[PDB]
Parts: C-alpha cells; structure tokens; sequence
C-alpha cells in the first residue's frame, strides 16, 4: 500500500491551493479517506474526511473554507483550500480509514507535504561571526561560530572549511521570529593553541536566492 | 423488504415538546441512509460509538428514533456525560450511548410573530431523570415547607414554561429540531 | 470536544527496560482508544487499536491496557527502533477525532554537564541597527534545563528565543542556544549582561556575565 | 459569553419626573431579563422579571419593555424613596451576567465650593511623615478637580480623594484630598497650593501657604 | 417567616481557607436553585456559583477550581468553601434563591470577607486646627485626621455626640501599606473659635482603642 502526496508549497494569505494524494496497492473505492494535519505546537488535528457514498465531513475551523473530492478512476484524492489564514501552516497527511467490528482507525498514512503561508519575500541571509575569547575558552578549548539571521524561506545550509571539518560542528534548527524571518547558528570547538593559527571559514549557502557567503571567523586577543 | 419511514421522522408536520419527546420504532427494512447524506444543512451531526460513514455496512435488531424541539444553546446538552437543565429534567442520554444525534434550525417553521406557546419545557423537578425516561406530569411543585394543596401561589409553581419563539430573537435562542437515533444489538444497502 | 492528556511528557529509559506511558480522557470512552508511534521526520504508524488489540505486523513487545478514563501503553523490552513519540487517539466521538500531546521516549546515559559559553554582538551587526547576544550550552543530559537572561542584573522576558538540537548518536548529548535580540541604542544603554544556566547535572547554577568594552 | 451595558451610568433628576434606563446586550437574550434595585448598604430587591412583569409588592409606577437586544425600564412619577442603583440580569444557559450599574441622584442648583487648606501638624512632622489636606465643602455637582502645586510646580503622585454622598438636607457634597510626604521632601519646598476647578466658580480658586508660617 | 441569614466572615491571609454558611427559613434548599453572589466595594455585582436541586453545580470561570458549593438537608443550610484565596476576592457575599426566568427574589443579609496582610493595629490621630488661612465669611473649619489603622470600622464623633451640625466623616481609603485613613471635619462660626469646646472622639473596636483628643487653634 503506497500513498503519495503532492501540491505542497508557499501561498500568500488569502490564496487557494489544491493538494493531491495518489494511492496504489489496494482498491480505492472500498475504503474511506481522511486528511490530517500536524503543527509544531498543537500536535495532530483532523481536518477532513470523505467516505464511499459521497459524504463529506468537516470540523468547525474548516467548514466552508476547505473542500474535499475523490476521483476513483485515477485513484486520486483532492483537497482545496480557499481563504487561507497564517495559522494553517502545517504538514499534511492523507490517510486511509478502516474498522474492526465497531472500532475505527487509520491504518496507513502518507508521506505528508509542508504548507507555509505568510507575506513572503525571498531575502538573503545575514551572517555574523561569534568570535571566541578567554571567557569563551574552557579547558584548553574555545567555541566559535557563525550566526545566520533574517532569511526566508528554508533552508540555509552551513558547512565549515568547505566540508573538511566535522569535529564538534553543531547546528541548530531554525526559529520563526515575530518579523516573519528565521534565524539559526553553527558552533564549533577548537583547541586553545589553534586560536588565530588554523584557518576557519564557514561556507553558508542559500538555495532559493542563490546566495553563497564565505566569511572568515577569527578570535580576539582579549 | 420495504424501506422504513426515515422521511416521515424527518419531515413531519409537527414535532413534540422536549418533555414529551416522541419515540418511533424502526425495524425490518433496508435502511438506506442516503437520505441523511443528501440533505446536509445540518447544525449538528454527531455519532457516538460508530462511524457515520459505516452505517450502511452494519446491522442491528431494532432502531429507535426520538424527536423533539429545543433551543440552540441547549443542543450541546444532548450528549452523554453532559449536565444541565435539559439533561437533568427533560432528556438524559446514557454514558455508554451508541447512536447518532442530528439537529437543525427550524426558525421558519416553528417561530411566529408574537410568540409560539405550543412548545413547552420542564423547569422545576426534584431529582435527575434516569436515562431514556419521560415525565409528562403537571402536578404543582412545592418549594417551601407548606403543602401546595393543588393551587398556584408563592412557593407553589407550575413546573412547565413555554419557550415563546419569535423571529426577532437571537441565533442561540431560535428553535432547533432534534432527532436522536439509538442502535442496539435493520440493515443497510 | 473531548480533552485528552498524557504523562509523563518526557521519559528516558535504557535498552531492555520496561516502559509505561499513561493516557487519560475527560469522559468515559470505553475501549475506544488507539495508540500511534512516530519516528522523527516520518509518517505516523498505528500500534494499537481498541485499546487492547495489537495491529498485525507489529512486534509483540508492545501492549495496551486500561478502560474508562485511564489507559496505559507498555513496552516490555526497549530497543533502539523504539526511540519515538507516542500518541493516544480517541474514537468514541465522531467525526471529530481528537489526539493527544504525545510523549517522547529517549535513551539514558550518565549525567553530563552543560559547557556554557557566551557571545556578545558583533560590531558588524551593531552597524546594521540590531544586536544579538548568544548563549551556548553544550553536551548536557537530560533535556530539562533553564536559561535566564539578565541585563544589568535585571530580569528580562519576551526578547529571547531558544533552539535545541536533537540527541546525538555518538555521545547521546544535547545542545542548546539562546538568542537575545535588541536594538543598538538599547544595547548601549546598559553595562552588565548575564546568562544563567540551571541544570540537574550542576551542583549550583552557573551565571556567565560580560561588560561592554571588555572584549 | 454575552455582556450587558447600561448606557446612562450616572443620571440626575427631580421628584416627579419621568426616567428611562436602557440595558443593551451583544447577540440575543429573548424575553428573559431581570431588573433589580439596590440601595446603599442593603441587599438588592427584584423589580421586574421577563422584561415586562412586575413582582408582587412593587409599585405600579415601574414599567419595563423590550425584546431581543435592547430593553428599557421606565419610572413615571419619582418619589424620594426611589434614588438608588439599578441592574439588569440574564441567565443564558447556566451563566449569570449583571450590568455595570445605573445610579440615580437628586438634582440641585449649582453651588460654589468652599475651599480650606490644612498643613501637616507638628506631631505628624515629628512622627516621621507630613500630610497636607485640602477640603472642599458644600458644592454641586460632583465634577470638581483638585491639583497640588509644590513650589509652584504641579505634583502628580501621592494624592488621594474621598467624597461623601448626597446630603439629606441640602443635597450637597464634600471632598477631601491628601498629599503625603516625609520630612525632607516636605521641607525642601516652600509654596504649597491646592488649585480647585469647579463649575460654580467663574474662575478657579486656589489657596496657598508657605513653610515659613 | 421566609428569610435567609448568612455567617462566616472575617479576616483571612492571602492563601487560607473559609467556609460561609447560609441558613434558610421557609425555603427548602433541597428543592430550589441556590446561588452565591458577591459585590466588591464600589464595583457592582458579580455571580459566583449556583447549585441545582439535583446535585449539579456550576461555577464562574474566575473562581473555577477554588470554590465548592455544598448543601446540608439536616440543618437546611447552604455552604460555600473557599480555598487558595487572593487579594481580589475581598467583598460582601450574598446567598439567594433563583427561579430562572422569574429571577432571584429572596436575598440574604450579606457577610463581609476581607483578605490582606493583616498587621492589625490602632490609629494615629492628628488635630486640624483653624487659623487665619482657614477663615472665610465668619466660619472656620477644624477637624481630626485618622491615619494608619486596620481594620474597619471606626467611629469618629465630636464632643461626645453633642455636635451633630456641620460634621462630615469621609469614607476610608486604602493606602499602599494596606492601612486605612480618613478625616472628620466640622465648621463653626469664627467668633466662637476661642470659646467653644472642640474634643473629637475616635473609637476602634477591633483594637479596643478609644481616644478623646482636644483640638485648639495654633499660635
């Protein structure tokens, strides 16, 4: 049993988008379909459901706005959003329902597609060097890094010494700011004797805006 | 093997009051629930213990249909484990309910300019109602330490009050028709 | 809407131990409950249905018990593939099915301490009208830790954001970062900045402070 | 959650007039609203229920009407025993929400206030504090403002006000204001002024005193 | 007769517990809707809790999880149990019988509940003596100021009740320190300033304090 999703992307607020789910490995017309969304702060939530007899069911925060349809000939499930709000960004899964006796359960799930909605502007990241110092040196080791701020959308790949160094290179997941922009950082620990001797350049890259930044980070004598 | 009158329990000329809800027994038919799906201007459609999309692939010995009329903000009280005036003194659902509840607005049919006083609900009662029990008494209710002696007055009140539906009311206070389907261990198509 | 809760929020157990996670419902839902498992960056999978029946194709070490308003998921012998997030779902009220917050099952190691570092904003950023102070915590376990920001020995809130990485597969340690974002004028209006770290692996909370112009 | 609003929060009238008080809802209430009366220092009394019916014992001069979102209560012939606060209440499915409250007062001709000032006493000065108190006597209506000026400079905090109710005989008010300081702050200033602004005065009247007297 | 009498009020620290009782005569608490409401000083009315004659209890959102409503049929009494009190809960409480659409018809007397940091103590009295700046049109005003006392009430009279004309006693006010203050003033013809007797009496029952203070002009 295979379920594949498509149609995920970025839409400005007030848009309208169609997501499709294709199925294989089972008879499509003898099973019920559901659409479930997952956010990073509210967990899983059920958003749509369609059955064999052409009946469509929706919750309160979805009535009117969203629509569901199915084409059995192509084994396709379509869900259409209109009047999107900024709070609907989530990862969406198409699932198949089943029942044992009277008990209902979703037995197979799809990969899921990401949907983000906001006032979008493809913008280039800003990189700042976080230099080490005696306060940042402990036990003959000092921590130095590169901070990336104000980029949209994901992702921003960061590598140290053009991928020639991975010893202790720590990266962190991005965080959404109140301005609609993201931020992250990368840190690495180096020997105390290597401060100011070894060449360290963090190669920050950005796909959608095709921005490559190669900034050198150096310690401070203080 | 015939089709039981799901239409007549959904388009009757007049519904009953909540304290005197009307019960209809449905049995020995090929229950085609497509009538429910076709008409969906439904304010509330919630099934407990069974999925709504599986109603055509399962059977019971008999089905019960209970019809009445309430106000909108009380529709949330037709549910197991819920407490309130209607739940306590008018109509109680068991905690292990295995049926469906349907409710839809009926402002055009039941409201009238100047008030409709044919729909009544019970206000004063001394104990909670057992599940699936009806009380159609009209005896005077005693609120003090003096016998009422079958008269109306201070500390002696008539237990029923009329809703008084009129179009100029709010959304929550408008009449809503409610049909409750109860299943116990009729077949689908 | 039926409210569903779970406990404990985070659990750490070694390989081979028995683990139990509890889910509680706001109403008597009988045996109408399902248990789901999700790995990081993967689609959820169904483990248990009807609150006691185990889905075909699932290892027998999983089991479920309970009824009414209390249910429990038990794993007899933890294995590396059991590192996941578990959810409880109610199937009584339809069609508005409701899930739970979920619980994360981690792996246990010896208690290790958070190497703390601080980073003052760069002059290049200060030329851009914004300042960002960075607090770094490295190689700490368990996840429960507290980071506090102080400006001139005064409590601050609403201007700091935290980002934590996932548990590593070599040392099984975490890493945390805290970013405090302010304006250049607000940055230059004070003299003392401090980041305070509290963790169960530290005997006493560690506060690292700096002054403008020191370095 | 539905809220009720009384429009005439404060209102004044004479004996024998006609008064109407309105209570407005947000969404919809139907014909289930209760009008209560409360005198100061006593429990509330029920006047009207179902927005149209009079409770047994209430005089017939009270009459209510309304349905939906706005309701009104009317008193046709006022009596001296009808000056109190009034409230509107509604159930709405296991809740209970009251109104803010409408106060009814007696009307009188405008009377100019009398202004007095009292400096901190010697005992208070040697006790560690210093309070200067300004007194407004026998004015109408309630609207009147008092400003403290230390060394001819307006002072903002450390001020409190206390006002009495309707007088039984003259139907007048009175006000007291207090400014509290310590030894050093009080002694570091010389000119103290209690500026009084009120309708009865053609121009604001201010009294003052120096520390060297 | 039909009546409701309330009891159980007093001083409780911010975090203690209380149990207020409402005893009824002529009304059976087991067959009516019973309601507890409250009124803060000069802040209008507010509903607290309701109990049906079937055991069902309903509470306000601001007081959920902290109060409990109980009924005793043997003593025919309604009880309200308070736990985890806060400084915003000081008010006068009333018990009433509700008839739904017919409104709340019977009300109780009301009991006061005051919560604060305690520190009970007596008042400090100061004399407000007439002077040249306090003379206007042949009448001069004098008085007594009361500061830093707790709790209410306090009785301030003049000349052992011999003076009833021109006496104004203002309502008390809360200070930042949790203590009370007020003033009692009186106006007298100026020509009688040097001859009449001016003695103000302040009595605080909770501290059992009585002061008779003479006020004389300052020279």
């Amino acid at each position: 049993v295979q379920l594949v999703e498509s149609g995920g992307g970025l839409v400005q607020p007030g848009g309208s988008l169609r997501l499709s789910c294709a199925a294989s490995g089972f008879t499509f017309s003898s099973y019920d379909m559901h659409w479930v969304r997952q956010t990073t702060g509210k967990g899983l939530e059920w958003v749509s459901t369609i059955g064999t007899a052409g009946d469509t069911y929706y919750p309160d925060s979805v009535k009117g706005r969203f629509t569901i349809s199915r084409e059995d000939a192509k084994n396709s499930l379509y869900l259409q959003m209109n009047s999107l709000r900024a709070g609907d960004t989530a990862v969406y899964y198409c699932a198949r329902g089943d029942s044992s006796g009277y008990y209902y359960y979703f037995d197979y799930w799809g990969q899921g597609t990401l949907l983000t909605v906001s006032s979008a502007s493809t913008k280039g990241p800003s990189v700042f060097p976080l230099a080490p110092s005696s306060k940042s040196t402990s036990g003959g080791t000092a921590a130095l890094g590169c901070l990336v701020k104000d980029y949209f959308p994901e992702p921003v790949t960061v590598s140290w010494n053009s991928g020639a160094l991975t010893s202790g290179v720590h990266t962190f997941p991005a965080v959404l700011q109140s301005s609609g922009l993201y931020s992250l950082s990368s840190v690495v620990t180096v020997p105390s004797s290597s401060l100011g001797t070894q060449t360290y350049i963090c190669n920050v890259n950005h796909k959608p805006s095709n921005t490559k930044v190669d900034k050198r980070v150096e310690p401070k004598s203080c | 093997t015939n089709l039981c009158p799901f239409d007549e329990v959904f388009n009757a000329t007049r519904f009953a009051s909540v304290y005197a809800w009307n019960r209809k027994r449905i049995s020995n038919c090929v229950a085609d629930y497509s009538v429910l799906y076709n008409f969906a201007p439904f304010f509330a459609f919630k099934c407990y213990g069974v999925s709504p999309t599986k109603l055509n692939d399962l059977c019971f010995t008999n089905v019960y249909a209970d019809s009445f009329v309430i106000r909108g903000n009380e529709v949330s009280q037709i549910a197991p484990g819920q407490t309130g005036n209607i739940a306590d003194y008018n109509y109680k659902l068991p905690d292990d309910f295995t049926g469906c509840v349907i409710a839809w607005n009926s402002n055009k049919l039941d409201s009238k300019v100047g008030g409709n006083y044919n729909y009544l609900y019970r206000l004063f009662r001394k104990s909670n109602l057992k599940p699936f029990e009806r009380d159609i008494s009209t005896e005077i209710y005693q609120a003090g330490n003096k016998p009422c002696n079958g008269v109306a007055g201070f500390n002696c009140y008539f237990p029923l009050r009329s809703y008084g539906f009129r179009p100029t009311y709010g959304v929550g206070h408008q009449p809503y028709r409610v049909v409750v389907l109860s299943f116990e261990l009729v077949c689908g198509p | 809407d039926i409210e569903m809760t779970q406990s404990p929020s985070s659990l750490s157990a070694a390989v081979g131990d028995r683990v139990t996670i509890t889910c509680r419902a706001s109403q008597s839902i009988g045996s109408y409950l399902n248990w789901y498992q999700q790995k990081p960056g993967k689609a959820p999978k169904l483990l248990i249905y009807a609150a006691s029946s185990l889905q075909s194709g699932v290892p027998s070490r999983f089991s479920g018990s309970g009824s009414g308003t209390d249910f429990t998921l038990t794993i007899s012998s933890l294995q590396p593939e059991d590192f996941a997030i578990y959810y409880c779902q109610q199937s009584y009220v339809s069609p508005t099915y409701t899930f739970g917050p979920g619980t994360k099952v981690d792996i246990k190691r010896t208690v290790a301490a958070p190497s703390v570092f601080i980073f003052p904003p760069s002059d290049e950023q200060l030329k851009s009208g914004t300042a960002s102070v960075v607090c770094l915590l490295n190689n700490f376990y368990p996840r429960e830790a507290k980071v506090q920001w102080k400006v001139d020995n005064a409590l601050q809130s609403g201007n700091s954001q935290e980002s934590v990485t996932e548990q590593d597969s070599k040392d099984s340690t975490y890493s945390l970062s805290s970013t405090l974002t302010l304006s250049k004028a607000d940055y230059e209006k004070h003299k003392v900045y401090a980041c305070e770290v509290t963790h169960q692996g530290l005997s006493s909370p560690v506060t690292k402070s700096f002054n403008r112009g020191e370095c």
